[PDB]
């Protein structure tokens, strides 16, 4: 009865830059119950050796997660971060905005 | 100025009597040790290169010790949900937090205990280490319980004792950090001009970034500080200005691994 | 080191 909705962002480690190699960051905070399940996607497909810390959570309790992955930024390629938790009524998909 | 915590969390599942119990301890907000009772044999695990010093001895106590309060979380749980009458089979979760934080010469500033549960204050040790603070009626039964045992005397033994002592220990095991954020201004032409301030690179975490030559109240777009997972962190603060006075607004920086606040624009 | 808890909630 009492769940919070997560929050996701979705970055990069370096700067972007078209052609050169960096880490993509989905950082998903604020949820509770702990339980979640989180997706990166490059074009839609999801991306597989995805890395993901272990379960944390925050001095406000609210639990939090990063994901992350390698992957070369080019001009039409969308990455992007798609969550579900029980706080939504289905998953919540955020594309990378480079200049955020 | 140091600190030591554990961040505990026993989540209720389905069907399985038993919760699944996780325990992480962090040095300077820095993880060192963690358990997992989903693990096949659960035990502490070193999470950082200076612990593996600690010796055999060690990780079965504080193994053991995991295990208690496992079992702790359990009886808790269990009750709790008789306390607000929670249906059986649901998931509910227990949080706990302790530690304790040093001032610059190695002493006890402050003892921590805290309670919660569904992710809500239930109880907590004030700062006196020697009374508590329930949010609801359930948490005050609690509370009356605990204040007539004298439960506090137990907590402020720990708080004032072995937590001090073994940060210590685990201090000279490990004399300081901080990385400063590398800062800019992107300019984002809105329909006017958004004007971007970014912090980069920068640990601790704690920052701040604002517009000004008057302090600029809001229509502040700012995120939340994230972990550029290098070990150190990002953030950034906007706002829209309409064209050409770009060149009135001011960004700055305030962060403890800076020499001085970084004054920004372009 | 890890707090060991006294009475439970």
């Amino acid at each position: 009865m009492i769940q919070k909705t997560p929050q996701i962002q979705v970055y990069s480690r370096h700067p972007p830059e078209n052609g050169k190699p960096n880490i993509l960051n989905c950082y998903v905070t604020q949820f509770h119950p702990p339980h979640i399940e989180i997706q990166m996607l490059k074009n839609g497909k999801k991306i597989p050796k995805v890395e993901m810390s272990d379960m944390s959570f925050s001095k406000d309790w609210s639990f939090y997660i990063l994901a992350h992955t390698e992957f070369t930024p080019t001009e039409t390629d969308t990455y992007a971060c798609r969550v579900k938790h029980d706080s939504m009524a289905e998953p919540k998909t955020v594309y990378w905005d480079r200049d955020m | 100025p140091h600190s030591m915590r554990y961040f505990e969390t026993a989540v209720s599942r389905p069907g399985l009597e038993e919760p699944r119990y996780i325990s992480v301890g962090y040095v300077d907000n820095k993880e060192f040790v963690r358990f997992d009772s989903d693990a096949e044999n659960p035990r502490y695990e070193p999470r950082a290169p200076w612990m593996e010093q600690e010796g055999p001895e060690y990780w079965e106590r504080e193994t053991q010790k995991a295990k208690g309060q496992e079992q702790w979380f359990r009886v808790s749980l269990r009750n709790l949900l008789g306390y607000y009458n929670q249906s059986a089979g649901g998931s509910h979760t227990l949080q706990q937090m302790s530690g304790c934080d040093l001032g610059s010469d190695w002493r006890l500033l402050r003892g921590y205990l805290q309670f919660a549960y569904e992710g809500r204050d239930y109880i907590a040790l004030n700062e006196d280490l020697k009374t508590w603070t329930a949010a609801d009626m359930a948490a005050q039964i609690t509370r009356r319980k605990w204040e007539q045992s004298g439960a506090a005397e137990h907590y402020k033994a720990y708080l004032e004792g072995e937590c001090v002592e073994w940060l210590h220990r685990y201090l000279k095991n490990g004399l300081l950090r901080t990385d400063s954020p590398k800062a800019h201004v992107t300019h984002h032409p809105r329909s006017e001009v958004t004007l971007r301030c970014w912090a980069l690179g920068f640990y601790p975490a704690d920052i701040t970034l604002t517009w000004q030559g008057e302090e600029l109240t809001q229509d502040m777009e700012l995120v939340e500080t994230r972990p550029a997972g290098d070990g150190t962190f990002q953030k950034w603060a906007s706002v829209v200005v309409p064209l050409g006075k770009e060149q009135n607004y001011t960004c700055r920086v305030y962060h403890e691994g800076l020499p001085e606040p970084l004054t920004l624009r372009w | 080191y890890q707090l060991e808890n006294y009475c439970g909630l």
